RNA sequence: GCUUGAGUCUCGUAGAGGGGGGUAGAAUUCCAGGUGUAGCGGUGAAAUGCGUAGAGAUCUGGAGGAAUACCGGUGGCGAAGGCGGCCCCCUGGACGAAGACUGACGCUCAGGUGCGAAAGCGUGGGGAGCAAACAGGAUUAGAUACCCUGGUAGUCCACGCCGUAAACGAUGUCGACUUGGAGGUUGUGCCCUUGAGGCGUGGCUUCCGGAGCUAACGCGUUAAGUCGACCGCCUGGGGAGUA
């Protein structure tokens, strides 16, 4: 469900600012972090198939605009996924 | 459901019975469900009801007679 | 007998049967008649005229108990219920209350499909 | 009134039909209330006063 | 046209009932929306609160039994 | 930290016994950090439908706000009370003082 | 490199959206106990059957399996299909006031993957109501059809397979543009929200119509209208959407 009070201390981490929450490092951990916490809800009970294209949402936006950092600071991608751990 | 009235009647009188509920019980518990009827009903009816207040409106217009 | 002055006339009228019965104030049926016990075997089990007989087949031998003031639940909504609640105030009883306690749950289980 | 009714038809009782028309000072006095007697509803009495 | 779910702010809750024995039937039942005029969700609010006063009982599933 | 409207109604039998409860269960919350919003006992009023056994059972209210995992513990004492038959509770964000 | 495209974050909103479990009220069948009748069911009419080995009905109690009333709203959610009591755990999609940003990061798509009501089958539970196969009385020139009395697969739940439909406002998806109103449903900004109002801004959906199109009926801001992008399909019917 991604809390507020964890998303707020990614773009705090991550982020230059407290509100500069429009660049690539930050939307990219924030749903990473989504799936991150995500966990619980696609490990137990199982049968969510409504929210599997929630899932399908989420995740794939998150690779669209690692789809874009890649295309401009290699050094920065290979660097968030180095840090947080988004690849896997 | 239950009327009294101690002794100003000399009749049966169903009034609050059917004041209540009554037959609303009887309506739907004599047949089969029959899963597809409500949807059907519930809009068709209410469709023809929305017709009444719309004729109210398109009535008084002309009528010149 | 059973000195009772209040009794509880359960009437049941489906559809081609109608049945008026006295009981005791727990449900002690002391005595009662249908419409189709009266005669009137086929279309006209299902005609009130049989249904005010029965008020009668049912009305006689119970102030042999002692019943004036009585109670009249029913538990069946049919084609009667004047043509028979009428009578018992019309055979000189005063019905301190009539009753419909139509028993009414959620909707739940599924009765007979019929009537198509 | 037309846009006020059925509220105090269903709600409660004295939520509404009630008003305000009290008394004031006469125009010309200047001073300081100072004794106050009051009496209340016999045989079906009053508020709390 | 009524101060209730309208200028009666913040969801009415089932536990003062000297106003909700007039939203029921002397039964059991529930009136209208389309009788005692409020908005269709309030009445579904007001549902809330007639179900959970049928749940913590103080106002029944209907009068006898 | 969440608010729970907490209407729980209890045995007249247990009409007695439980004003002694109520320093127990709000005590609980106290060693559970957890403050009270409204604190009542209006007696044994008299209930719509007769619970299977008795009409007219004790009313109590509480309405705390006190962790989701405390109130777990505690409907599940209610329910596992021979005094409480019913005992149920609401959603958090909004809080209640009047119930009258 | 910059933004009117897409999208994320901050703060919120309503619900038959879904999955796993539990709970509440009451009821049909059946069983037992108190009472009692000679009839009950049903049909246009009749009848097999049941019953005096006391049925149907009435009162109280109880074990199973399954279904959610009034509130209900061509209303709501969704890709589609489909789906109504409530609570508990978890989560998504749709949308909006006022701003900060990456700066076209967007759309669709054969082979392919996934979803796929209902039903049939393999397996462990299962049986109240109903019901394929079948038996019986008849309307009839006959009944393996309409009715009725029973009853097995099934109906329900979980794991897989066939990967099928009127899976149809029959109208593929996305963006932009083109006079409105009565409505329904869900938010918000502004003004004396003094009150259930007024003026704008989005989604979904119905009806009456203009420009336009069509064989016509009619669709009509959710278009069968005007363009661009992407995909499947047709060339008379039958044969056959079959081997």
């Amino acid at each position: 469900s991604l809390s507020t009070e964890a998303t707020a201390k990614i773009v705090s981490e991550f982020g230059r600012d407290a509100n500069d929450t429009g660049s690539t490092e930050v939307q990219v951990a924030l749903l990473t972090a989504q799936i991150n916490h995500l966990q619980g809800h696609f490990a137990e009970h199982k049968k969510d198939h409504h929210s599997r294209r929630g899932l399908l949402r989420m995740v794939s936006q998150r690779r669209k605009l690692l789809d874009y950092l890649k295309r401009k600071d290699v050094a920065r991608y290979t660097q968030l996924i180095e840090r947080l751990g988004l690849r896997r | 459901i239950k009327v009294r009235e101690n002794e100003p009647f000399d009749v049966a009188l169903r009034r609050f019975k059917r004041s209540c509920e009554k037959a609303g019980v009887l309506a739907e518990v004599r047949r089969r469900e029959f899963y597809e009827k409500p949807t059907t009903e519930r809009k068709r009816a209410k469709a023809s009801a929305v017709k009444r207040h719309a004729k109210k409106l398109a009535r008084e217009n002309a009528r010149r007679t | 007998r059973k000195q009772v002055s209040d009794g509880v006339a359960h009437i049941h009228a489906s559809f081609n049967n109608t049945i008026v019965t006295i009981t005791d104030r727990q449900g002690n049926a002391l005595g009662w008649a249908t419409a189709g016990g009266s005669g009137f075997r086929g279309s006209r089990k299902s005609t009130p005229f049989a249904a005010q007989v029965a008020a009668e087949r049912c009305a006689d031998a119970v102030k042999e108990y002692g019943i004036k003031n009585l109670e009249v639940m029913v538990k069946g909504p049919g084609p009667g219920r004047e043509s028979t609640i009428r009578a018992l105030n019309a055979a000189g009883f005063r019905i301190t209350n009539i009753t419909d306690v139509t028993p009414i749950p959620h909707n739940g289980c599924r009765p007979p499909k019929k009537r198509r | 009134t037309p846009e006020e009714k059925l509220l105090r038809a269903i709600f409660g009782e004295k939520a509404s039909d009630v008003k305000d028309s009290s008394l004031r000072v006469p125009n010309g006095v200047s001073g300081t209330v100072i004794d106050v007697q009051v009496f209340t509803r016999d045989g079906v009495e009053k508020d709390k006063r | 046209f009524c101060r209730f779910t309208a200028e009666g702010v913040q969801e009415i809750d089932y536990k003062d009932i000297a106003t909700l024995k007039n939203y029921i039937t002397e039964s059991g039942k529930i009136v209208p929306s389309r009788i005692t005029g409020t908005r269709a969700k309030y009445q579904r609010q007001l549902a809330r609160a007639i179900k959970r006063a049928r749940y913590l009982s103080l106002l029944p599933y209907t009068d006898r039994h | 930290m969440r608010h729970y409207e907490i209407v729980f109604m209890v045995h007249p039998d247990q009409s007695e016994q439980v004003p002694g409860m109520i320093e127990r269960y709000t005590a609980a919350i106290t060693g559970a950090e957890g403050k009270i919003h409204r604190l009542e006992d209006w007696g044994r009023r008299q209930l719509a439908y007769p619970i299977n056994k008795l009409h007219k059972a004790h009313y109590v209210l509480m309405n705390v706000e006190a962790p989701q995992e405390v109130i777990d513990e505690l409907e599940t004492t209610f329910r596992f009370n021979d005094a409480v038959i019913r005992s149920m509770v609401m959603r958090t964000k909004h809080a209640v003082t009047e119930a009258s």
